[PDB]
Parts: C-alpha cells; structure tokens; sequence
C-alpha cells in the first residue's frame, strides 16, 4: 500500500526499494495465498510504468507461465488476471495477429463467465485493450461499440489521480 | 476452382482466417454438447480429402 502509494506520486523509484521487502517478509510468513498478489501487484506496477521490466528480480514472463499453471481451484481472478498480461505483452510484442486474437479470447472468454459486474476493474480493461486492439486494425466500427462501454473519470489505482484529468485533456 | 497466386500488388491481407473460428451449440439427450461449426452447405463443399 506504501508501494502503491509512491507509484501514485510517480515516486517510481522509491516504490521500487519498498516493494522488495515486501517479498521478503512474504517468505517469512511461509504463507503460499499472499505471493500471489504480491505477484499480481508486480506487472501492474509494469503495466503503469514498462520502462521498470528490468529492474525487477523477476521478468514479466517468468511470470505469466507461473499464473496460467498455477493451480485448477481456488484461484477465480488469477487466471483472468494473468492471461489479460500475456495479451498486453503479445500487443507490444508485435507478436503474429493469430496468437494475440487467441490470448485476447481466453482473457475475454474468462472474465466475462464469472461476474463482470463486481470485477469492475478488470471490465474496465478488457475494454480498453480491445477498443485498442480493434483500433490498430483499422476498424473504428468495432471500437466504437467497445468505446461506449469504457468508463471515463474512474482511472484505476496505483496511477495518481489526475490521470484522467490529464487524459481527457491529451484528446 | 479459383487460382489466387500471391502478388505483390494485393495488399489485401485476410483476417477471417486469423480470428479463431465459431462453434455451434448442440444438446443431445443426455446433456447439451458444443461441436465444431459447420455451413449448412459446407458439407457437399468441403476441401475433399482426395
């Protein structure tokens, strides 16, 4: 929350020395429920800020094949979370248009079977990578049913507060 | 049979073929079952093993 909290100052930095500790104590707990949302909470920090991937004692893809063979129970949103970062990096990536259609689906196909409603952060982005995936193809007619869904004002945590002041400005 | 050789004046790239195909919804009496998706047509017109 400290580590939050200096990423919503764009501290970045000083985030990054108080979020190692975190890990270490984690450790100490010996506790298996809690590592993965400090994991989680490890590429949304990257989603905000890519430029810090190396500087992590994990790559982002160590990651993603840790989430999607994680377990089979007891995990709900993991899985949901951790395909929606694998289609983030495959987008950068300039990966072949097949394989990111596919990783858009499983990520599409899970959040929208559980409820969409109370998961409204992760609604939230799958509308704003599709909008934007439909968008570098050329097809403004799909992003523009998509783009009616996405919320305005509402941000998301770990990004300041005046983000979306700043983004309705940047249009 | 349609011949369309690669040129490289087409510019026009598919993305039908990228985007995975759709599945049909089918219940038998035991339970409801879902099969791959099927033309109505497509059978009499599939690519032919031979």
């Amino acid at each position: 929350s400290l580590a939050t909290f200096h990423s919503s100052f764009n501290e970045c930095d000083a985030a990054i020395n108080s979020f190692e500790e975190a890990t270490r104590i984690a450790r100490e707990n010996k506790d298996m429920e809690t590592l993965n949302l400090i994991m989680i909470w490890i590429i949304n920090f990257i989603e905000v800020h890519p430029e810090y991937a190396n500087r992590f004692y994990i790559t982002v893809e160590q990651i993603i094949k840790y989430l999607k063979n994680s377990s089979d129970v007891e995990d709900a949103n993991i899985f949901s979370n951790a395909y929606k970062f694998e289609t983030l990096l495959s987008m950068v990536k300039e990966s072949k248009t097949a394989e990111v259609s596919s990783s858009l689906l499983k990520f599409m196909a899970i959040t929208l079977q559980n409820v969409p409603s109370q998961n409204f952060d992760l609604f939230q982005s799958l509308v704003s990578y599709e909008v934007k995936f439909w968008k570098e193809l050329g097809y403004e007619s799909i992003s523009d049913v998509y783009e009616k869904f996405l919320s305005k004002t509402s941000s998301s945590s770990l990004r300041n507060y005046d983000s979306s002041i700043i983004n309705q400005d940047i249009k | 049979p349609l011949r369309y050789e690669p040129n490289n004046r087409d510019f026009a790239c598919n993305i039908i073929d990228d985007l995975p195909k759709l599945i049909r919804f089918v219940k038998d009496s035991k339970r409801i079952n879902i099969v791959p998706y099927t033309q109505p047509n497509s059978l009499w017109r599939g690519p032919d093993e031979d």
